[PDB]
């Protein structure tokens, strides 16, 4: 159940928090990125697809499975405008 | 837990 999301930065940002990754356990044995917040109004909850639980498998190029928070959070601020992530829904 |  991967669903790809295409948004658009807007002034606050991308509008979602993150939790996870390798030595940053969301959940005991697992280090993938986890969504932990949708921000009222922000591009991700207008958007709508986004929610908290989801896992982060990619974001543009760059895949998030089995890797450190900071490396997450480097390549999700690395980004332009325009983002895709693509993601995995929970069970 | 980052905010971006």
């Amino acid at each position: 159940k991967i669903m790809e999301i295409k948004l658009i930065k807007g002034p606050k940002g991308l509008g979602f928090s993150i939790a996870g990754g390798v030595g940053n356990q969301h959940i005991p044995g697992d280090n993938s990125i986890y969504v932990t917040s949708i921000v009222e109004g922000g591009a991700a909850h207008k958007d709508g697809k986004l929610q908290i639980g989801d896992k982060l498998l990619a974001v543009n190029s760059v895949g998030l499975e089995e890797v450190t928070h900071e490396e997450a959070v480097t390549a999700l601020k690395n980004t332009s405008d325009f983002v895709y992530l693509k993601v995995a829904k929970p069970t | 837990a980052t905010g971006l």
